[PDB]
């Protein structure tokens, strides 16, 4: 598994691959790992698939529960804290193989400069969190290759489409170097999922656009 | 004596509700419209319980706010345990009826509240919105068209009966609701809608310039 | 004075029963028929307790809904612990008797409810249906032919005695039940059958166009 | 006042048992015979406690069914803890007396029941069957010949006293008991025997054509 | 220990051997392993002798308690479920060494056909139960030898007497191959116990009939 | 043990073998592993037989309990979630040795397209679930052979008859390559149990049709 | 009579408030100003709840000191669990409403306290200060301009109403508050500000020479 | 009636305190001086709470001894949890106010006590001694100069007001206190000092020959 | 990581590096390890970054909670006791690897002499604390090198500026000898964070001054 997130002028993008393996056997080919947690936050969990899904569900329920109870949504720091507390509570089961590594992407609607309102938050195993200023982050087994690809392609990022292209290319490199991350399946028509967050909110990227980007990348590297 | 005690509790609760602002919840083409005369902009008698389930209340604020928080907790737990589409307005109305009956019989002071639980159909579905009225003693009723709570609900009920239009537009429904409620202005008025045309969450607050334009 | 206390507690529960809609359960060739005058389509006074066990109630809705849920829990727990065939209507009737007696004696306010538990034979077996009536104080009675609960039950009972006939068809028995209730239409009628012809689950709701075509 | 409260509680229990059907337990040549007037075939006032220990009761059905279940639980637990032959009618009578005394002085309303516990000798042994009568307040009495419970007990007690025959056969004993209760056909009559000639379990229900032929 | 059970037209028969051994040493020579639980079911428990006796007593108490409380006995499925619950509640003791394998023979009086109303139920260590359709079953250490003997001898089972003979012969074979099973002791005059359940109920076979059958088998094998 | 499930236009079909083994010893020959959970969902549990039966009974009880309480059946997602919660709760026992892997086949009456209402949900060891889009899924020890047989045979599935034939053939292949899976017993006349779910509901496939299909498959491969 | 119990409970609490010193909280250009009549420099009626949330109370000291401690605990827990900026004055006012309602109904003696929770906008942000008044029975109100406490509040509130100036300076607001309170020197006066211009903690006490120069 | 109950409870507590010996705690140049009229040399009405905090009480001995032990436990726990210099007289006085409020409202009989908590400055610091008077109902007050407790306190208070002298010597303060407390001998007097000149523990008893010389 | 603290005439200064590692891989480049706990105390926690942030937040919350409840801030010994209690209560969790070692710098406002009001408190593993009288202290993986550098450089400390320069030089030496401590990174312009506490309170040092000092030190050693 590999989930990449990167900031671009005016927002943030978050892409993830689709493969799920148990050992070496490919058990899933169309998993979705990027969830729109709320209107301005996407979350993506790497690690055990079951724990990833249940953590996404718990986090979305918690955020909406607070918003309904108190009439106002949580601040971004509050969301980060709730996610970090969930990770810290999971630590014990994470030692037992039920690991979950979240990556949080958001748009700070209360930020002074909306062109720099995108936020990427990474979490370590102990439950600590860091707001990335380098502009990109990755989680999962192929996260190192994806990060080292984004380090060289982040200069290209200038808008939403350029950021999305770099995100798919980072995922392509991760899948190229790692057998637990799935590359673009031109045979089955399965491509990485992506979410784009800007001032207007968090929207799922249509599959056709990612298909075009992936085919362009494959042609480029042929 | 239990009969005298029960009657006295009923009088206490009824008098408490009678000296309160009025709330109207009426069904229209887009879903359900809540209109409550509320001078305060922070203390709100109308709220969201779940995706397609909304809440209105009349009476003492802290009591029905406690009830509202309990209902939100119940709905979130129920939706997590099974699924979001398994949470209905009928289950929330039943829980409220049970809770209010227990409070009325057992607590030191009965709750001086009246509740409306409203549900609209899911996105891309046809279904008449359902309105459930729960009273102070847990009595639960299904009102097909509209609910009036708090204050002297009888002139408002008669006016709404005379002036209710099925499948009215949002602006028309606001006109009729505000007119029956007057029997006020944009300020001192809290307006919300369960909008059936929303993808996931139906609840939406209509206040400010939008409300003035609509009113 | 405990005598006066119990007398007025019983008076309160009985008076609460008196001002409630009536329910009739009767035995016919196909099993058991429940007919109630219930205006709402959402608050059901007749329910399935178990495969061949059905539930009817009259009185305050939240109280007998609590009892209905308790009985369903008991039946499912018992069927899982021993076997599905080991659950009879008599055990559920006895549990309701215990619960209602304890509630009447100890609870702050007695339940103004009256229950009927009906049981039919299993698939491919012959047995006359069993009707048990349980009152607010926990008094339990066996009725061979029919049970009438809620409201002024004397006229309905008399009409049933003057118009009951064992081994009647579903249509005819429904006609007698509706006529006895009158002493209504497809609306304001909730009708269900414990149908002994079904393989496992005997409960079947008759609503809408099918009810009219059967009425 | 304590004396007044206890006396009114006692009168409540006494008047409760007064408006109840009567049960007789009398010792005949083969063991003990229980005869009760009971229209219901499912609600049974006469039951088995343990292998040679039988139970009869008069009063509110739910209360003595709860007591009967408590006695059965106690007898089974005690027979498992030590042995089957270590369970005797006297211990069951004593636990019933303790339970009824605590209920009388502590519960919100006292149990309106009168119980009888009968024991016969084990197989191959000669011993007079033991009859224990226990009242609502926990008073326990040893009766050598017969026990009469529920309803008006004076006339039937006098009839039995004048007509009771020692070491009578089952037919003559049943005739005497039925005539005493008359002062009633196969229907509305529940009859059982603790039969001392059985190897392990003495209790046996005389019902159907057997009772009709024997009566 | 070996307890065999087999169906014959019109009922079931359950037979059991008499030896109890602690290790290699013969401690008991007349242990009774088949119990008439109620009027129509018999149960035989292999494994630890203490657990066997305790479980038989507990099961009989539970069935009698239900019949006395509810005024009607359990169905056969209810009895099977209660026995299986008891077995599932003994896994910790089984790992501790206080183990028990029950075998249940019964006569379903509610069964539509009287001539097929016999039932044999076998339980595994995990608590699962199985109603046998092959007609015979065995539990204990010599259960394999007894089952393979019954596989060849079951064709000549036609009534109660031939079924009893086949059960005694299966016990003989199990004793012949397993030292923990005791055979007919012609010196002390101790023979296997047996219970026959038919439409009239469950009755213990008199020791004389089993003695005659065992003597005939021994004379045949010489 | 092997349970296969596959989608065909207008419904789903779930079939299972009949063998139960305790190590290398064949204990059961007629075990039923496919249960009609309710009128539109069938479930089949592989692993320990005791745990499989217990899970099937408990899950059916839970579903019917909810339907009786609320007056309306659970949605399909709710049923999946309840099954997943049971699987996740069984994790301690599964580590201990009481493993149960379920497979769920259903008909979504609320689906937009009745022809695509067939649903197959596989559950992983950790409780996570996945709605299969391949159209076929197998659980058990022979599940890999069955899945790789259906991968080639699935193009022939056009209706209920062809789907049932393909499911039976997949079970045959699983039994061919796996010794813990029971093949068609032409001697004892024991064949896999199948359940077919369509708009009218879920119904057990009669033994005779499965026998005819198995005989045809055997004769084709002779 | 529950009505009489509630009304004399109300009389007790209101009379306790009546014989108490007065407090004033008013919104001004720099935030919120609290002025209380307090002869003791040790016992404080004005306090800080959270970074931008301040607390004022009138009545029996120990009761509202317990309330203030509970509110500080709630605010600290809420800030640590989510974030410092997720704590508002509305949540604290709602908590006080629930607490005071429960105390008034359930406890032996109600609390003779009257509370004001004030919130100012965060640093660098513009927002009118919020003032919430909570009464002894749990009632909560949003006062847009000022809150008055303790003693006879009618003359003080009338003087404040006649003389209040929105967006006044600190000197002007302090003079206005003291003049309305008279209807007082550095002694017998407790003065504090929720100062909207402070970076994080807005609460600041104005005593001694600074208060002398300001007054 | 809660009002009647609280008023008669207050009457009971005041009557209990009135029939008791009197205590005076007055500030002088060296710190605080406690003087009590107490014949018993074994039971002490004045004790040390902490290094610079002293306790005096009037009323029923067992009740205020329980309070003294509780306050000592609280002070020691607080000093160990944070530091010895974090314990102040005001915190102890607040704890006593909470304890006495809860006792007055909830316990069957209110404590007939009147407490004074005195605090002197730490070694090397010049701070005015602070005295807190806590009444039976939890009311807490700052006394700047002296506290008079128990008995008929009006004459003693008047004498102290007329004859007080700030920064008086130990001998002058002791003589003035004894003179006011009469309005007798050296025996039947308990005299103690919170002496601000001590390095750590200020409390110091003055009995016997030293007390004779000092007076 | 390394946090140094040193007293200068008239106050205390406390500096910390910016690097966080996971093994030998660098994961954070601008971690902030020095926190202004209150107006006159700063704390700096070495060890696991998650636990460091959690400890700092909890300690600040506890101090502010006491100040609000009792109306008077804790004495310095009270603050030391609260921090020591936290460290003692984290011993069991530090035995699993969630270790945290704090260093406390403060300005005692109750001290008679303003020129000697700076305080440095070091806490050992088991919760013991010592008030350093030598005038400097360090915690972290590079703590020994920083301490030995400060031992030689402490004679140059006379005011706040020279104290800050010596603290930055000690951090430079710690980073020079220890790879887990981040040095002055001139490429990205990330420099150690510093806090200076004097009679006026505790104030963060602007990044420009620390950048100037780091550049001067780098030039001197070039």
């Amino acid at each position: 598994t590999t989930i990449v997130a990167l900031k671009y002028p005016g927002g943030v993008v978050m892409a993830g691959d689709r493969r799920s393996t148990q050992g070496n056997m490919i058990s899933g080919r169309d998993v979705r790992k990027v969830y729109i947690t709320d209107d301005y936050t996407a979350t993506g969990i790497a690690g055990t698939a079951a724990v990833a899904v249940e953590f996404a569900r718990l986090y979305a329920v918690e955020l909406e529960h607070y918003e309904k109870l108190e009439g106002v949504p949580l601040t971004f720091a509050g969301k980060i804290n709730r996610l970090a507390i969930m990770v810290r509570g999971n630590l014990a089961a994470a030692m037992q193989g039920l690991l979950a590594l979240p990556l949080l992407a958001g748009y700070d609607i209360h930020a002074s400069d909306p062109q720099s309102a995108g936020r990427i938050v990474s979490f370590d195993a102990a439950g600590g969190w860091n707001i990335e200023e380098e502009g990109y982050q990755a989680v999962g087994s192929g996260s190192l290759f994806a990060k080292s690809s984004m380090k060289k392609l982040y200069s290209q990022v200038t808008d939403g489409d350029s950021g999305l292209r770099v995100a798919v290319e980072a995922l392509y490199d991760a899948a190229d170097d790692d057998s637990a991350t799935g590359g673009p399946d031109l045979v089955r028509g399965i491509f990485p999922t992506a979410v784009i967050i800007d001032a207007d909110g968090a929207v799922d990227v249509p599959e056709s656009r990612i298909a075009e980007l992936a085919r362009a990348i494959i042609e480029s590297r042929s | 004596s239990p009969e005298q005690a029960m009657r006295e509790r009923s009088e206490l609760a009824r008098k408490g509700i009678a000296r309160a602002k009025s709330v109207v919840a009426l069904a229209y083409a887009g879903g359900v419209l809540f209109v409550a005369e509320n001078p305060s902009r922070s203390l709100q008698k109308i709220s969201e319980l779940y995706d397609r389930v909304g809440f209105a209340a009349a009476g003492k604020f802290n009591e029905f706010d406690n009830l509202r928080r309990g209902g939100i907790q119940f709905a979130d737990t129920r939706g997590y345990a099974y699924d979001r589409r398994d949470v209905t307005g009928r289950q929330l109305a039943n829980v409220y009826a049970q809770t209010l009956g227990t409070i009325f019989t057992e607590q030191a002071k009965p709750y001086e509240v009246e509740l409306c639980v409203a549900e609209v159909a899911h996105y891309g579905e046809t279904k008449r919105p359902e309105l459930y009225r729960i009273t102070y003693d847990g009595s639960i009723a299904d009102e097909p068209h509209f609910v009036v709570m708090g204050g002297t609900t009888e002139p408002i009920a008669n006016a709404l009966k005379e002036s209710y239009a099925e499948n009215a537009s949002l602006t028309d429904a606001l006109r009729i609701a505000v007119a029956a409620l007057r029997a006020l202005g944009v300020a001192s008025l809290e307006v919300a809608v369960l909008d059936a045309n929303r993808p996931r969450r139906a609840f939406r607050r209509i206040t400010g310039s939008a409300l003035q334009a609509l009113l």
